[PDB]
């Protein structure tokens, strides 16, 4: 089979080309040359002779830009790694812990083809310094951010969710909330408590904006 | 049919947004003071207006 | 046997493709899968829509379902030639998404971070609702008109 | 529980619709009460009506009291809210 | 003024940069509004003098020969004609833009409204005259949506 093969292909080529943008806008060193690939240059570069693509060197690290260190000084490497299996086990999910761990990254993008085990939600928490988002290919084929329903949500750092809350004259819990598992919330690697300014547009009211707090 | 159905929706939008009303910072808010819309409509303006 | 999916996708009810009045030809599929049909090929991701608020919460994000809940509101009040403020239509979004999650406004719904057991038995399901509250013993405070 | 000082006041300098009733319910009030009143009243025997004369005079001795979502407040006298 | 998320100034190269929109923006639209329109009065009048052969002062003017009036030698037709035609008094342009202002002064939502029951009428009042079984119009023959 050739068609299947290259199904595969494409929609491994536009997950890749996701995974690109969620890492440039979550803010990282990641230039439009990266991000856009074409089909053809992605076959060339991660792709053995038979057409099988490999989803072992595909793997990247990047770093904060200067800009985002700025807003944000904690932010360390971004170290995301494919997978390769229809349901991934527990060896494999150990050594990348592990590898995360060692290297000393902030945090890991762990992508599965088609789904995890049980067991692993029970091992995916226990990661003192760092957190490990799961992903399953599927879910990154189209970014969501994309779409014509979706409106800007843009991360707020800690100085500006005090300003926010303090021009207000709020606290936390009276925030509207967001989702932990809110396909935004997910893609912008939001943790709990943090505050995301979202720039809605309506059709009688502009351009206006709206606040949630990640719960 | 519309006669025994009157007063449904209302009653359960009722129900659902009674508590709502506009802050004197601008904002929306329920009974429990947690913000709904920080201002209304995103404009602040009255549709009676 | 016979009654088996070889291809496509196994929630679509059927698929039509039709015109908007206009020159270019749209499909407007009967299913319950967004995902599949954004990640379709020849199909633009970006702008695919359902009707289903719940589907889009799913797959787009609470914002994305807000927009949907409004937009689904107006079109509804717009075919029958009724005239609702469009801001009267964006509270009813913003009530029903601002906890996080689409909550309903049904007896179910209403339950979301109220503790108002007054409220509630004004509304519906009383004797549950009180004996509930006398057990884990709430402490409401007295805030809603109700 | 904080009074914001009449320097620096957020709300609006307009009395609201709701703020107009109150008023002058609680003047008719206390008018109905055999509170003095500050206007001629010209015949008039009526407390809603008498009330009403005063606002539309400004000579409502009663203040508003806006407490924001926060727990503060400020005050805006009758007079000074315009209508 | 705009301010930063943070509550900074902003510096004049990202005032629309779509992440320091905030609440007063509904406000700048409108007044970049009526700025439009009384800018598509000036240039209707503006169009109509370069018709009439005098100059088009849609711009002020800079040189020597500005304090004179730029329209002397114009004579005495043209000018009353265009008087005739439009005719802009500081006046009218003043109690315009008082009447605006005022108006949307008064538009805004008073604090206090029960804006949430309000909603809830307004979105349940149409509702109470629309059929509960689907009624379609005769010929549609589209699908059987509710």
């Amino acid at each position: 089979m050739d068609q299947e093969n290259e199904r595969n292909i494409s929609r491994l080529w536009r997950a890749f080309r996701t995974v690109k943008e969620m890492v440039k806008d979550r803010g990282y060193f990641i230039t439009q040359e990266e991000v856009e690939l074409p089909l053809e240059d992605f076959k060339a570069k991660y792709c053995d002779s038979m057409g099988r693509p490999q989803r072992k060197m595909m793997s990247f690290q990047a770093n904060p830009t200067e800009e985002s260190i700025s807003k944000f000084p904690d932010m360390g490497s971004l170290w995301v790694e494919f997978c390769d299996e229809p349901s991934v086990g527990v060896k494999t999910m150990k050594t990348f812990v592990i590898h995360i761990q060692e290297k000393n990254f902030q945090t890991g993008i762990f992508v599965y083809q088609n789904n995890i085990t049980p067991s692993a939600m029970k091992l995916v928490p226990s990661i003192p310094p760092a957190t490990i988002e799961t992903f399953n290919e599927a879910a990154l084929v189209v970014n969501i951010t994309h779409h014509e329903l979706v409106p800007k949500h843009i991360r707020l750092s800690s100085d500006e969710k005090r300003e926010l809350l303090k021009r207000y004259r709020l606290k936390e819990s009276q925030l509207p909330r967001i989702q932990r598992a809110d396909p935004v919330a997910l893609y912008l690697g939001l943790k709990r408590g943090e505050v995301v300014k979202i720039i809605r547009k309506s059709e009688t009211s502009g351009r206006y904006a709206s606040y949630r707090i990640c719960m | 049919v519309k006669t025994a159905e009157t007063g449904y929706m209302s009653r359960r939008l009722m129900k659902s947004l009674e508590d709502l009303s506009c802050q004197y910072d601008n904002t929306v808010r329920t009974s429990a003071n947690g913000i709904v819309q920080f201002t209304y409509g995103g404009d602040g303006l009255d549709p009676l207006e | 046997l016979p009654d088996v999916v070889v291809k496509g996708l196994p929630d679509i009810s059927r698929a039509v493709i039709n015109i908007r009045d206009d020159g270019k030809r749209e499909l407007l599929v009967e299913g319950y899968g967004l995902r599949d049909v954004m990640c379709t090929d020849g199909v633009i991701g970006s702008r695919t829509t359902t009707n289903h608020v719940l589907e889009v919460f799913s797959v787009l994000g609470i914002e994305a379902a807000r927009y949907s809940i409004i937009r689904e509101i107006n079109y509804t009040m717009s075919n029958h030639g009724m005239s609702v403020d469009p801001r009267h239509i964006q509270l009813l979004g913003d009530v029903m998404t601002y906890k996080g999650e689409v909550l309903g406004i049904t007896r179910f719904g209403l339950s979301k971070m109220r503790d108002s057991v007054l409220q509630l038995a004004s509304f519906e399901k009383t004797t549950d609702h009180l004996f509930d509250a006398a057990f884990y013993m709430k402490k409401d405070a007295v805030e809603g008109v109700s | 529980e904080k009074a914001i000082p009449k320097d620096q006041r957020a709300t609006t300098p307009y009395m609201t619709k709701y703020e107009r009733a109150r008023i002058l319910g609680t003047r008719a009030l206390q008018i109905s009460m055999n509170a003095p009143v500050f206007v001629d009243l010209e015949g008039e025997t009526d407390p809603l009506r008498i009330a009403m004369k005063e606002l539309a005079e400004k000579k409502i001795p009663l203040v508003i009291r806006r407490y924001l979502p926060d727990g503060s407040f400020e005050d805006w006298s009758v007079e000074e809210l315009i209508v | 003024v705009r301010y930063d998320n943070s509550g900074c100034l902003v510096k004049r190269e990202d005032l629309n940069k779509a992440e320091y929109v905030d609440q007063y923006d509904a406000e700048r639209d409108f007044y970049h509004s009526l700025r439009e329109y009384i800018n598509g009065k000036a240039t209707a009048l503006a169009n109509l003098r370069k018709s009439r052969g005098m100059l088009g002062l849609l711009e002020p003017p800079a040189k020597e020969l500005q304090g004179i009036d730029p329209d002397e030698t114009v004579p005495d037709n043209v000018k009353t004609s265009v008087s005739q035609l439009y005719r802009i008094s500081e006046k009218s342009v003043r109690k315009f833009l008082e009447i605006a202002l005022f108006k949307y002064r008064k538009a805004r939502l008073e604090p206090g409204t029960a804006i949430g029951a309000i909603g809830a009428q307004s979105i349940g009042e149409p509702g109470t005259q629309m059929t509960l079984k689907t009624f379609h119009f005769a010929g549609v023959a589209s699908m059987n949506v509710t």
